RNA sequence: GUUUUCGUUGUUUUUU
């Protein structure tokens, strides 16, 4: 457990990068052992140790950082998926430490994925940083940890879901630097995110993601108000300034053109912006008989009615008529109860997407070709894995056949199991498809190993498919990946997909030409 | 039936007007509510009461 | 133990509670729980 | 009454964008009762 | 474990 909880571990380390680093005052202020250190200005001289182990990017949006610290508040660092934001940030970080320039704690957010990762940095680039976690270690317990964690504590972590443990103690006292890795849990405002984050006292304020726009400008406005108090104005003042203009667009297009660009050139230097082959083939398979059969008996129900006139919401009308779309059986009220103890519940081909899977999948199969298997329902994936038990023994009776060797993963599992199985699809020549449910998986899991993708049903996101199909897409991926679209014709598949376009459209003109 | 369908001739100007002024490609399938002659009758065959 | 039988078809079976009401070869859903082996005694009188 | 009518008196230069629907022939059907698992039989009495 | 837990509106038909 690296870390600096309890000052020994962060003797040890200090006194082996001293010994390091030797081969008045805090030691590592001194230049380099065999360069010297990179003096942008005055109050600002990035060590040897690090600057020239830097690159371009990187060297530049230190620079970036550096420029929006002299301009104080900051803004919202985000560009590629990990395009060095991790080493930007703590080389900027150990910049000001080692100017002396940092004279109040800093404070950086992450999710509980990376918490050890977070502090392995600090450990491994600059030793004379030190951290603090916010856990048991790093209800008296945690006030001996609040002593000396401003004056002998330099940079503290925080889960995002831990800070409501211990705020009463770390919001009332002044900070420094912010950090926050999260810029898909902030979204639009009016919510805990709020409560607990925007009454930071610091102008510095920098958030580290590269999505932080994929629902509206309303998350955009919200976004904003954490790193800067408002150069733009109120959420009423945002709102009746363009969101209208640029949703329903001439008599739209030119003022809209110009009061877009006016916003574009007032966040632009508050957020920093950076970006095999891809088959992207779409099916468009029809509702089968039955399914046509309960698809029209829902649709002329009381129900429907119901929730249109106010006292239910939409979301459970969608949810059930997607409940449809994978299967027929899933509209069943025993659900639970034949889900696992009834070898008929799954079926095929009534669902009008098992005979586009079964033949997709064993065309794969017998070419031996990793393939993604993707849901969002841990519910249908009971069919999906009833359907390839029976496929298993099939296969299995008869001869010149291989196992078809699937899993399932989801937030049943620990956080524990994760990387096993993200790592036994890769370095296994079986263990050909898994099924993965895109909303539990996608937070980073390495499983280059595929190469064929399938998505089953559409999301609501536009964004979870992308991390979807990276999945097998990874960057320098070793061989070309495609995807095949599940898509029932005729249906609300159609809208939703129509509707995912459209929010493609939204942050394809927005940010690429606002003429369209 | 006279009753419920005088009540059901009339739902669909009450909602080609909601529509009408977006002029969308209405299905026309969605504004016939046709349980409108379901629950009449079984209300009076059931209950007793024959209205509304 | 628990025998049921369909509706017109004869067809003699026994669900469990996993299965929904369908008589297993028929595909009818009128299904009916077969009459139990036991002895009843009467007074004849 | 076989008349429903409507309209958009305005422009379209001014027009009457007539929607106008026409009433016809009924339909009866043999009774069928459209089981909830799409296993539709045609329903008799007894059942 | 001595003990120990069902109801109404409305509707119809009824009972010397
Ligand atoms: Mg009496
Ligand atoms: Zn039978």
């Amino acid at each position: 457990n690296i870390d600096d909880g309890d000052d020994a571990f962060y003797n040890a380390r200090l006194n082996a990068w001293v010994t390091k680093r030797s081969q008045d005052e805090e030691e590592w202020f001194k230049p380099h052992p065999t360069k010297q250190d990179a003096i942008l200005d005055d109050d600002y001289r990035l060590p040897g140790d690090v600057y020239p182990a830097l690159f371009d990017y990187q060297k530049t949006c230190v620079q970036w950082l550096w420029e929006l610290y002299l301009q104080k508040v900051g803004g919202i660092l985000g560009d590629e998926m990990g395009l060095g934001k991790t080493v930007q940030i703590i080389s900027f970080i150990a910049g000001l430490h080692y100017t002396k320039k940092l004279n109040k704690p800093v404070i950086v957010v992450c999710p509980a994925t990376v918490l050890r990762q977070w502090c392995n940095e600090f450990h491994r680039w600059w030793p004379p940083l030190r951290v603090v976690i916010l856990h048991a270690i790093g209800e008296s317990r945690v006030k001996e940890l609040i002593d000396s964690v401003f004056t002998r504590g330099h940079v503290i972590i925080t889960t995002y879901v831990g800070l409501r443990i211990y705020s009463k103690h770390l919001l009332k006292r002044d900070w420094g630097y912010a950090i926050l890795d999260e810029g898909h849990k902030i979204r639009n405002p009016n919510s805990d995110i709020s409560l607990t984050c925007k009454q930071l006292r610091t102008p510095n304020r920098v958030i580290l993601s590269g999505t932080p726009i994929q629902n509206n400008l309303t998350e955009l406005w919200s976004l904003f108000d954490f790193i800067f108090p408002g150069r733009l104005g109120t959420l009423p003042v945002f709102q009746n300034q363009f969101a209208i203009p640029i949703n329903v667009g001439n008599l739209q297009v030119q003022v809209g053109y110009k009061c877009a660009v006016t916003l574009k050139d007032l966040i632009s230097p508050y957020l920093l912006r950076r970006v095999p082959k891809k088959s992207e083939m779409v099916l468009f398979c029809k509702l089968t008989a039955p399914q046509h059969a309960l698809y029209e008996k829902f649709l002329r129900s009381d129900e429907l009615s119901r929730i249109l006139q106010g006292k239910r919401q939409v979301l459970y009308g969608i949810d059930i008529l997607r409940k449809i779309c994978n299967h027929p059986d899933l509209v069943d009220v025993h659900a639970k109860r034949r889900s696992k103890k009834d070898p008929t519940y799954g079926s095929a081909s009534k669902s009008g997407k098992m005979q586009v899977v079964k033949k997709l999948l064993e065309l794969w199969k017998s070419q031996g070709h990793k393939t993604l298997l993707f849901t969002q329902t841990r519910q249908m994936l009971d069919i999906l894995e009833s359907f390839l038990e029976r496929l298993n023994a099939k296969g299995a009776e008869e001869e010149d056949f291989v196992p078809f060797k699937f899993l399932r993963m989801d937030g049943t599992t620990s956080i524990g199991v994760r990387q096993s199985l993200v790592d036994v699809f890769n370095n296994d020549p079986s263990y050909n498809v898994f099924l993965l449910t895109t909303r539990v998986g996608g937070l980073g899991v390495n499983l280059t190993g595929a190469n064929r993708v399938i998505i089953y049903d559409p999301d609501w996101n536009p964004s979870t498919d992308v991390q979807a199909r990276e999945r097998a897409w990874r960057l320098g991926q070793k061989k070309d990946v495609t995807i095949y679209r599940l898509m029932i014709a005729g249906s609300i598949e159609e809208k939703i997909y129509h509707r995912q376009i459209f929010k493609q459209f939204l942050t394809n003109k927005i940010l690429k030409d606002p003429k369209q | 039936f006279r009753i419920l369908f005088r009540k059901l001739t009339r739902e669909i100007y009450r909602y080609m007007q909601r529509c009408i002024e977006t002029d969308r490609d209405f299905n026309l399938n969605l504004a016939v509510k046709s349980t409108t002659i379901t629950s009449g009758l079984k209300y009076s065959l059931a209950t007793g009461n024959w209205g509304e | 133990g628990v025998k049921y039988t369909c509706g017109a078809c004869a067809h003699n079976f026994s669900l469990n509670k996993s299965d929904p009401v369908r008589c297993k070869e028929c595909g009818h859903r009128v299904i009916y729980k077969a009459r139990t082996k036991r002895m009843i005694q009467f007074d004849a009188r | 009454e076989p008349r429903l009518i409507l309209d958009q008196p305005a422009q379209h230069d001014n027009i009457n964008k007539r929607y106008e629907i026409r009433f016809g022939k009924i339909y009866l059907s043999r009774p069928t009762m459209t089981e909830a698992d799409g296993t539709t039989h045609a329903m008799f009495p007894q059942e």
